[PDB]
């Protein structure tokens, strides 16, 4: 986790 | 001054309007007013108006109680709404007691009361520069919202581009002829998400600018058949809306969080006032967090801050510091939600801050290492303490801290405290479709 | 004066007057008239009209009555919705009996009967200032009322906003243009809930002002696709409406309830009123609330009052006195609804008051300590009664009392009974659908 | 009970 | 009897 916003493109 | 009363009569009297409307703010910060017809400008001017001051309680309201309804010449503003025969205009208005003394239980005269006490200290000025963040979600033919967010846009992108939509750009537009100073706008992270920032300004100028911009971008996103929401985190697994708030302090005149020959290029004066921030960071957190919904966007993963830490350079800190210097020398404080009351909001952070300068508190050591990584008992050792995980947890922890509890007087302390209260049970003892569908089954 | 009889025919010569209606009230509020046409206005002028007098009694009529219609010039207004070829004015008309003797039938011609009697007692005016509030429903296709309100809004909220809509702002404007005076409005606590407030005039303009009032806001709100009902409670669990009266006396020109050197700055006048207002107000009940829906508005936990007591500051106090003193001092009883006939309302209101005064009786203590929380038992010990429970009960406290007969007279009274009488009759017989949900499948 | 209209928001 | 349209209100 620890980003999920920025790679929630994918 | 920028309007006088001669200039308000003759402005009325050229633009013909024939509905004023006297407006204020309650504790849950949802904006009201009481109406006068323009012959009744003149008792409006005069401080005549009386109304139901137990309003401003909201739904814990008791008994009728009669204020009046001092307005402020300087927040004049003509909608650009024409209804029908004549033009409406507004005021923002002060509530006071029927013997002269202002209302305590007014948010706006409590903030006023809190920069009272900061001018006490010696400072002149209490600068506040918003970034405040919302989704915008289609209406259905019903002309209700629904969950399809505008555009699949990402950060800082051209995503709405030319060829009409750009609802932002409108709503930028439109601001700026009503007379609003918008510094930037751009496409925030997550889809059908949107920020537009306005320049600084002061605390009280600044949360009146907040109010009317929720009132206008909502206006102008109905025009555009969408549907334009400040709720802090409206879907799961997407980022949230934050209203960073970027606090700077002047003194005679010139910034006093700025000093060229200090480390960070920071004065004693603003490490002081983190030191304060940091100090009761988890205290005011239930007023600049209020909603039970505003702790879900307190997660971790989406840029949200979620400890108590200060940095210039980290992953979602609590408080950061801006490159720039010199006169624009600021504190950001991120927590804050759309959603909280701005005067509350402000008032106990100045409070804070205040309170830091006054007892010539410590600032802590700044994050630069990703306490992310690092387990919360790895970092409980260190100085970092977790931000409230409910509304219930930040309300327990607010009743405790003494000097939180003046930052907004009795009255709004004992008001907020059980209408958050009735909120928080209210949640507690409902039964959500997520336990349906993971329990009916299941069990 | 305002008008005179050559302003009169001046006035519908240039504005082109084709129909006259001669408008009064009957014993149930609702609006009444006989219609003439233009060339009948030199005849309606000399006090010549005649009609059938009966039809004041309402349903409760057995015989054809010959009356005048001795019209009021002050009242003459103009319609704004033109009626295609020529206009519309009206006249609100006093009820003579064919002798010249005023009509003792008439509930206007009542009014002025009781103020002719507190004339006789050395005071000057006697001013009403009402707050009348309503419901907003929603018209189908077959343009009839439903039960879906016009908004969900709340207490003093900016619900209705811009953009269209807000038939409260419509109405308040469109009043304005037609000579009446509004003091201010507001959304009320229940969703598409209501408020407009009129400056306090003299008690026959008062009523009058109530009934174009009433008839005003119903056409508007056709006008817009509504329904306006002024119903005391339409809906179950939901906040009624009232028609709080503000009552002021006056001698000599001169505010006579206020005295500056007196405890909570109040005359001995408005004490020996208050006692008055106190010693009937179980009498005049039937009066001020005469429907059936009146007493499920009367009910606790709604702001509604359903105790016999007067305070300054009280959740829900049957007598309140507002804040304001000096010329502005009034005496607030809020057990009317907008259901009741204004000027039998005035009238009993009137005589409960001048009884009063005339023995110079004395005030209870006023009660600051929440009545509600104690039981009827623990506050029976008190001078705090229990107001009627159903209009059955307040018509049998009415009858018994001596002095609220004379309030309205004889004719009056024993038409009212009837009435009255028929309607709770009529009602009791029912069998609700309330009943056949609970007791068809139990039993 | 004591508050039932303003509290029907809930 | 005796009064049948004056109270067909009802
Ligand atoms: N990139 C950003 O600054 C977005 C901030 C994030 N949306 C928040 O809620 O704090
Ligand atoms: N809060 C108010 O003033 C509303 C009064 C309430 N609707 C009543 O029926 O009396
Ligand atoms: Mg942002
Ligand atoms: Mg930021
Ligand atoms: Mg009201
Ligand atoms: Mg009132």
């Amino acid at each position: 986790t620890f980003r999920q916003g920025d790679m929630s493109r994918f | 001054a920028k309007y006088t009363r001669e200039d308000i009569e003759k402005l009325v009297k050229e633009e013909n309007v024939k509905y004023i409307r006297l407006q204020f703010t309650d504790i849950l910060g949802t904006i009201k007013n009481v109406e006068i017809p323009v012959s009744q400008l003149g008792k409006a001017l005069d401080n005549k108006v009386m109304f139901d001051g137990s309003s401003i309680e909201g739904f814990v309201r008791i008994e009728e109680s009669d204020m009046y309804l001092y307005p402020d010449l300087n927040t004049f503003v003509i909608f650009p709404w024409t209804a029908e025969k004549g033009k409406v205009a507004r005021f923002i208005c002060d509530i006071y007691n029927p013997d002269g003394t202002p209302f305590e239980g007014d948010p706006r005269n409590n903030l006023k009361r809190i920069l009272k006490e900061m001018e006490d200290l010696g400072f002149s000025d209490f600068n506040l520069g918003p970034e405040p963040e919302f989704f915008l979600f289609k209406l259905d033919e019903k002309g209700e919202p629904t969950l399809e967010l505008n555009d699949k846009g990402g950060y800082f992108d051209l995503a709405p581009t030319d060829l009409g939509e750009n609802c932002r750009r409108d709503i930028v537009l439109e601001l700026e002829e009503m007379g609003f100073e918008i510094e930037a706008s751009h496409h925030e992270v997550a889809p059908g998400q949107h920020e537009i920032d306005f320049k600084y300004a002061g605390a009280v100028r600044s949360c009146d600018d907040i109010q009317t911009f929720k009132l206008v971008v909502k206006t102008i996103a109905r025009k555009h058949g969408l549907h334009a929401t400040f709720m802090p985190k409206p879907l799961f697994g997407v980022n949230g809306s934050g209203m960073h708030c970027n606090l700077s302090l002047f003194k005679n005149g010139v910034n006093a969080f700025f000093d060229e020959n200090a480390d960070l290029q920071l004065s004693e004066t603003a490490k002081h006032f983190i030191a304060g921030i940091v100090k009761h960071a988890t205290s005011f957190t239930a007023v600049t967090n209020p909603t039970v919904n505003s702790y879900k966007r307190l997660v971790p993963g989406y840029e949200a801050p979620c400890y108590v830490a200060w940095s210039a350079q980290n992953r979602s800190p609590l408080i950061r510091i801006p490159a720039s210097r010199g006169i624009s020398t600021r504190v950001e404080v991120r927590s804050v939600d759309p959603a909280a009351n701005p005067y509350l909001a402000l008032s106990v952070l100045l409070a804070a801050g205040l309170d830091g300068i006054k007892n010539k508190l410590e600032a802590p050591a700044p994050i630069d290492r990703n306490i992310y990584v690092m387990s919360k008992e790895e970092r409980m050792e260190n100085g970092i303490v977790d931000l409230p995980a409910t509304l219930a947890e930040a309300l327990e922890e607010f009743k405790s801290n003494e000097v939180m509890v003046k930052a907004l007087g009795e009255h709004l302390f004992e008001h907020f405290i059980e209408a958050k209260e009735i909120e928080w049970d209210m949640f507690r003892t409902q039964v959500h479709p997520w336990e349906r569908e993971q329990y009916m089954s299941q069990y």
